[PDB]
RNA sequence: AUCAGGAGGUUAGUGCAAUGGCAUAAGCCAGCUUGACUGCGAGCGUGACGGCGCGAGCAGGUGCGAAAGCAGGUCAUAGUG
RNA sequence: GGCGGCCGUAGCGCGGUGGUCCCACCUGACCCCAUGCCGAACUCAGAAGUGAAACGCCGUAGCGCCGAUGGUAGUGUGGGGUCUCCCCAUGCGAGAGUAGGAACUGCC
């Protein structure tokens, strides 16, 4: 029923995440990168996470959220190639 | 499997449509009251009735 | 990210910011009704008109009714079209339906917005 | 009428000679809860009728029957039993029933005292004590069977015993020492 | 037991193991309602390999909404040949 | 008080002082409109009474958070000895401690 044995986190296997979409090349508005699911907001390049900063770039495409609270889950403001 | 349990598998019946639809129904009332409007591969908005 | 104080009060709208346009705020006081065409990045007011200013034209009755709310909408919008704005979204933070805010919006469209 | 002067006139006067503070906090609006005298015990299936059939003449609307939260405890309580029956609401009504209640009909009972004991001690909710036979200017003399005697409460947010009851003796008398 | 006040980011609760998320809430109460739609593609699983799954479109059209929009079942990762 | 500009060191506690211009509290619910039980919510109307919640100013830095002047442990990377272990070269440098900041700026 409950949970016992004063223990912390619960484990299993190896993570199933990747680094798809380095971004500096074309990219249709879709989930750039993969780690955890369910998240929206970013509609372009919005790599911004606590640290030395983050980035992405060039690619004119309406929308394009991130994975979730990970590699810059925050939603910055627009960005395209330079001249789409 | 089959017997005396909640879930029960029964197919719909749009009427003239080619049937097909999977929807179970536990014993907790209501009983005789399939579901409602469905759109089988055929004419738009056709009758329903998962009961059989 | 966490929900900002403004998001907790849902008075703001991030979905209208993803487009990159302007708003049409409708403030209401038990005495006067205000309307503005503010643009993102702070409180940038392009055009605005108060029901009290409607008296400058020739308003006689009270300024806290529905017919006055529609009069202000036509004024704020008329000045907006003179500014150079065409489209705008309705932003009525906290209010009911069919109220004075709807009369303000219906008035804005009547002008050309 | 004689209910407006209180809260604009006789609220500043009673906050100048023995207060020296702001204008609020003493005394607002907010509803006033009117409870009922335990209906349980008395009799069986009834009395709930001669109830809401008397508490619908002194004021408006009818009482609502509500049960408790289905959760058994260390007491004889079954699931699905009507206990309580409370309904309190306001707006501007709870103002007149502080006029036609303590002015006429009293003095005019049959054996009223005059001296009351220190009801409350360290709060605000005063208290009371009335008998079953009452003479009201809004009740018939010969047609009502079974006399009903209900209490009278008042909710206040005071801080000290004094600086209070100095507003009660401003209309609702008597009160000797 | 219940009612009134105060303190109280939250240690509560959120179906299920654990972490993570959340309070003018994704939690509670109430009302209403019910997208678990059809068709077809692009992408994701170092290094090729199916079923299955998921994220993101388009075409038409169901439900709810003022609308954007939200569903391809139950917040995500076990409940299958 | 109105009207702008810059536009996250402005979290969270605490002190003094001023305005009957402005503004909420407040007051009143005739009516539009509205509460499953309650004009409280919701919506309308008037201004008797304050500034007590706001606001304008201005004084403490507690605690959070963001920068700066001083320094040893800690730690890469490559050769030395030595029973283990320790040392040298080279790129940097815990926490404790001394200070900084409680808005800024134009016009009526």
């Amino acid at each position: 029923a409950h949970k016992k044995a004063g223990g912390s986190t619960r484990n299993g296997r190896d993570s199933e995440a990747k680094r798809l979409g380095v971004k500096r090349f074309g990219g249709e508005s879709v989930l750039a990168g993969s780690i955890i699911v369910r998240q929206r907001g970013t509609k372009f390049h919005a790599g911004a996470n606590v640290g030395c900063g983050r980035d992405h770039t060039l690619f004119a495409k309406a929308d394009g959220k991130v994975k979730f609270e990970v590699k810059g889950p925050k939603n910055r403001k627009f960005i395209s190639i330079e001249a789409e | 499997a089959k017997g005396i349990r909640e879930k029960i598998k029964l197919v719909s019946s749009a009427g003239t449509g080619h049937f097909y639809t999977t929807t179970k129904n536990k014993r907790t009332k209501p009983e005789k009251l399939e579901l409602k409007k469905f759109d089988p591969v055929v004419r738009q908005h056709v009758i329903y009735k998962e009961a059989k | 990210k966490k929900s900002a104080r403004i998001r907790r009060a849902t008075r703001a709208r991030r979905k209208l910011q993803e487009l990159g346009a302007t708003r049409l705020v409708v403030h209401r006081t038990p005495r006067h009704i205000y309307a503005q065409v503010i643009a993102p990045n702070g409180s940038e007011v392009l055009v605005a008109a108060s029901t009290v200013e409607k008296a400058i034209a020739e308003q006689l009755k009270y300024t806290g009714n529905k017919d006055a709310a529609a009069a202000v909408g036509k004024a704020v919008a008329e000045r907006a079209l003179e500014k150079g704005i065409k489209d705008v979204s309705f932003d009525r933070s906290g209010f009911q339906y069919h109220g004075r805010v709807q009369a303000l919006a219906d008035a804005a469209r009547e002008a050309g917005l | 009428k004689l209910h407006d002067y209180y809260k604009d006139e006789v609220v500043k006067k009673l906050m100048t000679e023995f207060n020296y503070n702001s204008v609020m906090q003493v005394p607002r609006v907010e509803k006033i809860t009117l409870n009922m005298g335990v209906g349980e015990a008395i009799a069986d299936k009834k009395l709930l009728d001669n109830a809401a059939a008397d508490l619908a003449a002194i004021s408006g609307q009818k009482p609502l029957i509500t049960k408790a939260r289905k959760s058994v405890a260390g007491f004889k309580i079954r699931q699905g039993y009507p206990i309580g029956c409370k309904v309190t609401l306001r707006g501007e009504r709870m103002w007149e029933f502080f006029e036609r209640l303590i002015t006429i009909a009293v003095p005019r009972i049959r054996d009223f005292r005059g001296l009351s004991a220190k009801s409350f001690d360290g709060r605000g909710n005063y208290s009371m004590g009335v008998r079953e036979q009452i003479i009201f200017p809004e009740i018939d003399y010969d047609k009502v069977d079974r006399v009903r005697g209900l209490d009278i409460t008042i909710t206040t947010t005071a801080k000290s015993d004094e600086e209070g009851r100095a507003l009660l003796a401003a209309f609702d008398f008597p009160f000797r020492k």
